[PDB]
RNA sequence: CGAAGGCCGGGGGCUAGAAGGCGAUCAGACACCACCGUAUUCCCGGCCGUAAACGGUGCCGCCCCGCGGCCGGCGCGCGUCCCGCCGGCCGCCCAGGGAAACCGGGAGGCUCCGGGCUCUGGGGGGAGUAUGGCCGCAAGGCUGAAACUUGAAGGCAUUGACGGAGGGGUACACCAGACGUGGAGUCUGCGGCUCAAUCUGACCAACGCGCGCACCUCACCAGGCCCGCGCGGUGGUGCAUGGCCGCUCCCAGCCCGUGGCGCGAGCCGUGCUCCAUUGCGACAACGAGCGAGACCCCGGCCGCGGGCCGCGGGACGGCCCGCAGCGGGAGGACGGCGGGGCGAUAGCAGGUCUGUGAUGCCCUCCGCCCUGGGCCGCACGCGCGCUACACUGGCGGGGCCAGCCGGCGCCCGCGAGGACGCGAGCCCCCGCCGUGGCCGGGACCGCGGGCUGGAACGCCCCCGCGCACCAGGAAUGUCUUGUAGGCGCCCGCCCCCACCGCG
């Protein structure tokens, strides 16, 4: 049972080599890391809402 | 050598000399 | 990623200071204005001229937001009709210890 | 694989367009999808370029799907593109989730790759390999190469949460 | 090796000997007036859940308790973990926090 | 009297823990890290007498610009404060001092040298050793030489280089990928081996590099003319030199006049941004210059002129929003123009004397020429490449399109090529083969027919013969738009001849 979240904004490049990006998605403010090229108002498939990104 | 261990070495040497001179 | 060198800027400042009346803040008129040899300007190339005019047009729309040196002087000399000087515990002790009080 | 990254209405009478689709970051999101598949198809190395031939290759794989499923080929293509593409990846490897444009990219890539590997050194033609690949990805069948690749990626993502 | 600091690297004024403390990272012995000292006040629950604990609390007027910890580290551990930095010769005289 | 460790005799015994044991790591680990643990750590009575026992600064006394903080006692003032005094502990600091770092409550009042007292030193080693003495249960401690050896050791400070140091930037260096190379055969260069000679240079920045070796080239071998049939000299030395090139480095860096600081080596000048020491703004510095940029060549779009070439216009972070400049939109041929040329100060015992009538000093009279041979010889290891391993393919017939600029007509000949005269491949379409080292792949070899040239050993064509190779270990390279890759075409060296380089 995967859920649909929606990127609310982009926070920055996380890893030591660029790669993933920290994003705020959405009634929540969950913060997560993404590998691909994300714009604003992109819909992501979340396998769980339990884990939150560090920092 | 670090001077502390040189001092340790010299003390062992002097004690060996005293022991050898103890005989006779 | 287009930073103007000091050569553009130093010429653009003398051009704006000398020819304030001629330069509108719109670019084609200034492109012509960085061309005349009567407002004497020896620009030895047209790309150079365009870059200088691009900085001149920008200098124009920054002074709106010489005419601002005549008024600054003409406001440093105004004496109003007042004089701006028309309780104490220790200075009282000092006016008694000086004069009448 | 979202509606905002699979372009339906921009197609032409053949996929050839001469478009500068990769001059900006997100421009290819408006690239037609059959042309994206065509661009992925000519990716063996001895076949670089040779787009005129790949357009035929895809063109004769749409008269096989219409004769097996009996439905619109472009629709089954959209279904295959949507079904494939990992939703979760692993990058001290911790789990992350995948963006839409990358899901579409990896999907189209793995369909092309599955056909490519299944046709080498075989009597079976590469076009009728593409038919198998497309009709089997869109369903969800484990025989699809893109679905097995997706499942592997998602398993490694789960083991690294 | 000339003298680097007027305080000789410690705060010892008009006494012969002072107490021993253990570094909280590596557990070496340090004199008390040399050890790097910081005081921290924080909440027992992280701020990222500080409102969900609160909304799921039965007691009316509850207030999240805090933690009071005095951390003390040696010179090596302080430099390694960036509690203090190596400074320029002019900057070393600055005592501002 | 005297930290800790240590010793003698009693007591006690939680923790940690020399020694010892054990698990890892590692080439080894008897160490660092993990675990278990004896003396010890604690009490009592003694012994020992040492520590970076430090402020590396002996004790008593006098004078000494100032601004603050804290501790103890006391006094005056207002209405806790406030101003003093004595004693203590600290910070900053004018003068003065000093080799400087720095001191400044002295390390001041000192070559303008003298208040009193005690201790210690006299280049570096040998050596705090030998010997004797005193003390100690012991471990030690205190006192303490000489022969001999050596040209420096050492202090404080400057610039650079480096750091498994911190901080800030950055590039196809990595990320996401593509295409490979390394495995097969084969072209070419290198090392070794052989040889009468297989001429020689170079080991990121040597190894398709020193512009195509039958003769010539030619420096090398076997012979032979001249002055079989001084003058020269590609001799040496690029570690004796010029010039040109490469590299540090296409990095953003370098540096002058006047003032200022220091005894001096030296220093100053020399945060926010940009591709950038590009700029804003600040400053004991003020003012200039070089490198950067500007500049030159090419190519996209539009006008006037000529008959496509040759003269100009055009783009500027200019417009509109959001916060010197970073973002997002728009129009336009092109959006922050794009690909090249040039290329600072300072240097490296890279390269080159074998490109010259550049050239010093050494040595040869090894000059010039002719015939033949070698540079290409081959158990073997390496670098750059070429062609493949097939069906996204091979073959047969047809169709049709370039740019760097550029001859082809008519007969013979399967072809290759000859005698005689004058001004593109990929791809597309239609078939064939059918997963079989097969019709994939074309090395090796056997007859022939030609071209070049004084001369094949050079190259081309025809029939036949049909190697290895099934996508390649450990490793390893290049690349972001008309780009990678695929496909061919042309020029250079050139009698002939590209698997090469420039395009
Ligand atoms: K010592
Ligand atoms: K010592
Ligand atoms: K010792
Ligand atoms: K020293
Ligand atoms: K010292
Ligand atoms: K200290
Ligand atoms: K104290
Ligand atoms: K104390
Ligand atoms: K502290
Ligand atoms: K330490
Ligand atoms: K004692
Ligand atoms: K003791
Ligand atoms: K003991
Ligand atoms: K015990
Ligand atoms: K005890
Ligand atoms: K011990
Ligand atoms: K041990
Ligand atoms: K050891
Ligand atoms: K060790
Ligand atoms: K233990
Ligand atoms: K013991
Ligand atoms: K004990
Ligand atoms: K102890
Ligand atoms: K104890
Ligand atoms: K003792
Ligand atoms: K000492
Ligand atoms: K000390
Ligand atoms: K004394
Ligand atoms: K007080
Ligand atoms: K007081
Ligand atoms: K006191
Ligand atoms: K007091
Ligand atoms: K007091
Ligand atoms: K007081
Ligand atoms: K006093
Ligand atoms: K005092
Ligand atoms: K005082
Ligand atoms: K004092
Ligand atoms: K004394
Ligand atoms: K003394
Ligand atoms: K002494
Ligand atoms: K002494
Ligand atoms: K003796
Ligand atoms: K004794
Ligand atoms: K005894
Ligand atoms: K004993
Ligand atoms: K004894
Ligand atoms: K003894
Ligand atoms: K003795
Ligand atoms: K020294
Ligand atoms: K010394
Ligand atoms: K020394
Ligand atoms: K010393
Ligand atoms: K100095
Ligand atoms: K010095
Ligand atoms: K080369
Ligand atoms: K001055
Ligand atoms: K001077
Ligand atoms: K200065
Ligand atoms: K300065
Ligand atoms: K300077
Ligand atoms: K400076
Ligand atoms: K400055
Ligand atoms: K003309
Ligand atoms: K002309
Ligand atoms: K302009
Ligand atoms: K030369
Ligand atoms: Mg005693
Ligand atoms: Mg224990
Ligand atoms: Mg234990
Ligand atoms: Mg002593
Ligand atoms: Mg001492
Ligand atoms: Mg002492
Ligand atoms: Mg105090
Ligand atoms: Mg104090
Ligand atoms: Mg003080
Ligand atoms: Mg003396
Ligand atoms: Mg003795
Ligand atoms: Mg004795
Ligand atoms: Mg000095
Ligand atoms: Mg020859």
């Amino acid at each position: 049972e995967p859920i649909n979240a929606r990127v609310i904004e982009v926070l920055g490049r996380t890893s030591s080599r660029g790669g993933i990006t920290q994003v705020k998605v959405e009634k929540r403010q969950i913060i997560r890391n993404v590998i691909g090229p994300v714009r604003k108002d992109d819909i992501l498939v979340l396998m769980e809402s339990e884990r939150e990104a560090r920092r | 050598m670090r001077a502390k261990w040189a001092k340790k070495r010299m003390r062992k040497l002097k004690r060996k000399r005293r022991h050898m001179k103890a005989r006779s | 990623g287009k930073v103007r060198t000091k050569t553009i800027k130093r010429a653009a400042r003398k051009i704006v200071e000398n020819n304030y009346e001629s330069l509108k803040p719109k670019d084609f008129q200034n492109n012509k204005a960085i061309c005349s040899k009567r407002n004497v300007a020896i620009i030895p190339s047209k790309r150079l001229r365009n870059k200088v005019a691009g900085y001149v047009t920008t200098l124009m729309n920054r002074v709106v937001k010489r005419l601002q040196e005549e008024e600054r002087e003409r406001r440093d000399n105004y004496a109003p009709k007042k004089s701006e000087f028309d309780v104490s515990g220790a200075t009282q002790q000092m006016i008694d210890s000086i004069g009448f009080k | 694989s979202l509606e905002a990254y699979i372009s339906i209405d921009n197609h032409s009478f053949v996929p050839h367009s001469a478009g500068r689709w990769s001059a900006k970051r997100f421009r290819k999101a408006k690239c037609p999808v059959v042309e994206r598949l065509t661009n992925s198809l000519m990716m063996h190395g001895r076949n670089s370029g040779k787009k005129l031939m790949a357009m035929k290759t895809v063109g004769e794989a749409f008269e096989l799907i219409n004769l097996y499923t009996g439905k619109n080929p472009v629709q089954v293509l959209v279904d295959a593109v949507a079904n494939s593409g990992p939703r979760e990846d692993s990058c001290r490897r911790q789990s992350v989730d995948v963006s839409p444009l990358r899901r579409v990219n990896i999907g189209i890539y793995n369909i092309a790759t599955g056909a490519r590997k299944a046709a080498f050194r075989k009597v079976r033609p590469f076009a009728e390999c593409l038919a198998e690949e497309i009709m089997n990805a869109a369903a969800g069948a484990d025989k699809s190469y893109a679905i097995s690749q997706r499942n592997s990626v998602e398993r490694i993502a789960v083991s690294n949460r | 090796m000339p003298v680097k600091r007027r305080n000789n690297g410690r705060s010892k004024y008009n006494c012969g000997h002072t107490n021993i403390v253990r570094c909280q990272n590596c557990h070496r012995c340090v004199p008390k007036d040399k050890v790097i000292k910081r005081f921290t006040i924080r909440n027992i629950v992280d701020n990222t859940i500080a409102d969900d604990v609160l909304n799921a609390c039965v007691i009316q007027g509850f207030a999240i308790p805090k933690l009071y910890n005095k951390v003390q580290y040696c010179v090596s551990c302080s430099i390694h973990n960036h509690i203090v930095r190596v400074r320029s010769r002019e900057d070393r005289k600055i005592r501002t926090p």
